[PDB]
């Protein structure tokens, strides 16, 4: 709302941190880790 | 419980009735119940599982003298009775008439409870007499506490303030006996609000409603008293007072925090949960009536509370659910709703044909306030109903009057320009029907006509022919023709200022809106878009729209005093969407090579004077701060657009090679070098963003995408991986080299000879796997090839993309 780009800040890096998603009832998604760079999309709009 | 006592330490009146004679009618009632009562406190000893004894003793923690019938002594029973007589004297001296409807009549077998439901109107009557036990009970306490003089008992408090946990011996005690004449039948008798108007906001919001007639009444004494007779003393200066120094702030907090709640629908709920009813969405609107008309007339009267007026006035026309008001509402408020907007439009034409008082109640007051109702209606697009028939004639003469306005050319005129195009530019947000392109109007079913039948248009004075009622304002093809040839001439804001000021906004928030019904635009139903659309525009008209902006601003970008160029990029800044690639080429890209040719030359001037120490040097100093400074509103100017413009080419730049989105990175690449170069720049920034207030709309274009805020993170930031592209990974050891030598204090040349000095310093795609496949993705890219291979390019790239990450990050960290 007050127009921050990062979604979070100041975050201890601690022990690490790991990929995770939560699918809920009847719910499906594509995780994609980016193991092959062209099968990665929208990596070069913004990451690359 | 939504009742009080409404009475007035604190000290508990009993109710007088000794005094009164007790009827007796009833008896074989009173004296069953009072040895009932005892009989139950026996069942209730049975319930503690210790049983009833005839000798005394503590050690049986009950009552000791409890004796089975049998042998039950009457002395106990004969005093036991006191309080049931009391009791049932003062129930029935609160003017509560008692009838017995019906006539008949050791263990209690018939059990007293207390777990079921009663009716509200005779709770209430037992929850009274639990107050009178409660009262009675701190009367007789306070009666040997007050013997010291210091200190209370923390029971003493009013019945209704007291929690439940304590009122329960006294609610169980009414309850209980309110359940013996229940199931015995007792008729005693001595209101039906609904939760709608049980709620705090139906109560509060009547109570205003009051308090505005109450108002009106000393508004209308202070009238008579002004036009004869001026008495400083009034009979009402107190509620005079009242209403002035809190209910305004009162209402205005109130309507301030509480607007998502009010403005919610149950088909959508806007805030977290719950909507006031269509009930309190009428009294809302005829509190705004009825306040729109409080201030119609006597604006120089309660001078003071004027502001108070004008707040209030914007917040209640904020929160306003007129979807539902309109939607068969009272007769009264929509009437008293259909009368304001006669009158602001009537009021509107007085101060037109006075151009050729009103104006303290128009300009101060009158005219922000349609500007911010015409805003809430087009943002939460309610104009499908809330402006038609005698609002949609009101609406159309009010911009038939403020069009007719061009030909005054006087001083006031000038200065009350910018209000008036504003009000229009939302009421042409706000219209629902096609003013413009009238031919078309009759598929529109927004049209007066096309909901009237042509004798209810001839009985209520319409002309039954849509050009005539607009004979101002013509069909949007000569006003588009004759904007884009005043582009082409190259007209000023001084040669023709109706038209930058009022009829720009016109086109401004004409098109966008009005797209989407277009026939360009998808139709969200087909059986809608089947017949031929009222609106012809498409992204055509509105593109020709932008580029004439442009080419204005760039006419006008040396012409002094030109204080509206950044509201016309504010009027431009919806419209800037939805634009052909091919303007990046065509305006943008010579618009903001001039703007860098005239910094540039600045720069060199200041250079030039700063050289040398001198007192003219200071005055050149002064002159090429000037200079700056009108070089910062042109900039602050124009650069939205292209904000605006490459946050949504963005995606197309990066994936597609663009030559010209190139050429552009290195222009704004150089203006940006320029203001790092130069001080004067950024103080001349510092102080023009507080003089001229831009730090709002900066933020509100952050926010809609510090202080240097549309100089570093406007361009060049965003147009940074643009530029950091065309560069190669395997260039990028050069690129911290010639940072590092530009950390030198070194010159462009300079590091240019030292950087064709190393050409194979550059790394390799075997040195490292890490680039390999960035090596990978550049070959991959789809307009990529190896032109860029040569030195001379390459030497080109890597020095303008290290000296902007030198100049960037030294921006970013001091």
């Amino acid at each position: 709302d007050s127009g921050s780009e990062t979604a979070f800040r100041e975050i201890e890096i601690g022990d690490g941190f790991l990929p995770v998603c939560s699918l809920g009832p009847g719910q499906v998604g594509h995780l994609n880790l980016g193991q092959d760079v062209s099968s990665l999309r929208f990596f070069a709009i913004c990451g690359l | 419980s939504y009742s009080s006592k409404a009475e007035k330490n604190f000290d508990p009146r009993p109710v007088e009735t000794l005094n009164v004679i007790i009827p007796e009618k009833l008896d074989s009632f009173i004296n069953k119940f009072a040895e009932y009562t005892h009989e139950k406190w026996a069942f209730d000893k049975i319930q503690n599982n210790w049983s009833y004894g005839e000798n005394v003793d503590e050690e049986l923690k009950t009552h000791p003298m409890l004796r089975p019938y049998k042998t039950f002594s009457e002395k106990d029973k004969e005093i036991y009775r006191w309080p049931i007589k009391e009791s049932l004297k003062a129930m029935i001296a609160w003017e509560w008439t008692i009838e017995k409807a019906r006539e008949g009549e050791y263990n209690p077998q018939p059990p007293d409870l207390s777990g079921v439901t009663l009716s509200r109107e005779l709770q209430a009557m037992a929850e009274q007499l639990a107050e009178n036990y409660h009262n009675t009970w701190g009367r007789k306490k306070k009666q040997e506490l007050e013997a010291k003089g210091g200190g209370t008992h923390p029971l003493l408090v009013p019945y209704d303030t007291l929690t439940a946990k304590e009122k329960a011996r006294d609610r169980e005690k009414a309850q209980e006996l309110l359940k013996f004449l229940q199931m015995n039948g007792y008729a005693v008798t001595r209101l039906d609000t609904s939760s709608i108007e049980k709620r705090f906001a139906f109560g509060f919001l009547q109570q205003l409603l009051r308090w505005m007639d109450i108002s009106q009444e000393f508004i209308a004494h202070l009238e008579a008293v002004v036009s004869s007779g001026r008495v400083e003393k009034s009979p009402h200066e107190q509620e005079i007072k009242f209403f002035a120094k809190i209910l305004l702030p009162l209402i205005n907090q109130y309507f301030t925090n509480h607007c998502l709640y009010f403005l919610s629908t149950p088909a959508k709920v806007l805030g977290s949960g719950g909507h006031a009813s269509n009930k309190e969405k009428e009294m809302i609107t005829s509190l705004f009536c009825k306040l729109a008309a409080l201030v119609r007339h006597r604006v120089s009267l309660f001078g003071t509370d004027a502001p108070a007026v004008v707040n209030c006035l914007h917040i209640l026309a904020r929160s306003l659910d007129a979807r539902t008001v309109m939607k068969s509402g009272p007769e009264i408020v929509k009437a008293g709703l259909r009368s304001f907007f006669e009158s602001a439009s009537e009021d509107i034409e007085k101060m037109v044909e006075n151009l050729r008082q009103n104006l303290t109640y128009t300009t101060v007051a009158l005219l922000p306030v349609l500007t911010t109702l015409f805003q809430h209606i087009a943002q939460h697009q309610f104009g499908d109903d809330v402006i038609l028939d005698d609002v949609q004639v009101s609406c159309y003469r009010t911009l038939c009057s403020i069009y007719s306005l061009g030909t005054t050319k006087n001083t006031y005129v000038e200065k009350l320009r910018p209000a008036l195009g504003e009000c229009l530019a939302r009421l042409a947000a706000a219209m629902p029907v096609a003013f413009l392109e009238p031919q078309l109007n009759e598929y529109n079913a927004c049209s007066v006509y096309t909901t009237k039948s042509p004798r209810e248009r001839a009985i209520l004075g319409l002309p039954n022919s849509v050009e005539e009622m607009c004979p101002d304002i013509p069909v949007l093809d000569r006003l588009m023709a004759d904007i884009g040839g005043l582009a082409e001439s190259g007209a000023r804001y001084t040669e023709m200022p109706h038209v930058i000021e009022i009829t720009l906004p016109m086109l401004c928030s004409y098109l966008p809106r009005w797209w989407e019904r277009g026939p360009e635009a998808p139709p969200p139903a087909l059986p809608a878009g089947a017949p031929p659309p009222c609106t012809a525009v498409t992204s055509d008209h509105l593109n020709s729209l932008l580029g004439n902006i442009l080419r204005i601003i760039v006419n006008n970008l040396g012409i002094d005093e030109a204080t509206w160029m950044k509201r016309l990029a504010v009027f431009a800044q919806p419209i800037v969407s939805r634009a052909r690639p091919e303007l990046l080429h065509s305006h943008f890209i010579p618009t903001i090579g001039r703007l860098r040719k005239r910094a540039g030359k600045v720069v060199a001037e200041e250079e030039q004077l700063r050289l040398e120490a001198k007192a003219e040097a200071e005055e050149g100093e002064l002159l090429v701060r000037d200079e700056f400074s009108v070089l910062c509103r042109d900039l602050y100017a124009l650069y939205p657009l292209l904000i605006r413009y490459v946050d949504n080419n963005r995606a197309h730049w990066l994936t597609e090679p663009n030559a010209n989105a190139e050429e552009l990175f290195r222009m704004v690449g150089e203006i940006f070098i320029y203001w790092s170069k130069s001080h004067n720049f950024k103080r001349e920034e510092q102080n023009f963003v507080v003089q001229n207030e831009i730090n709002n709309m900066s933020f509100l274009t952050a926010d809609s995408k510090s202080v240097q805020t549309s100089l570093i993170v406007a361009t060049l930031k965003k147009m940074l991986p643009i530029g950091l592209n065309m560069c190669a990974p395997t260039d990028q050891d050069l690129i911290m080299l010639a940072k590092t030598r530009y950390a030198l204090k070194d010159t462009d040349e300079e590091v240019r000879e030292f950087l064709q000095n190393n050409l194979h310093l550059q790394g390799k795609v075997e040195g490292s796997p890490s680039l390999r496949w960035q090596m990978a993705l550049y070959r991959g890219l789809p307009g990529r090839e190896e032109d860029a291979d040569d030195p001379e390019k390459i030497v080109r790239r890597v020095q303008e993309v290290s000296a902007v990450l030198y100049h960037l990050e030294q921006t970013e960290h001091p």
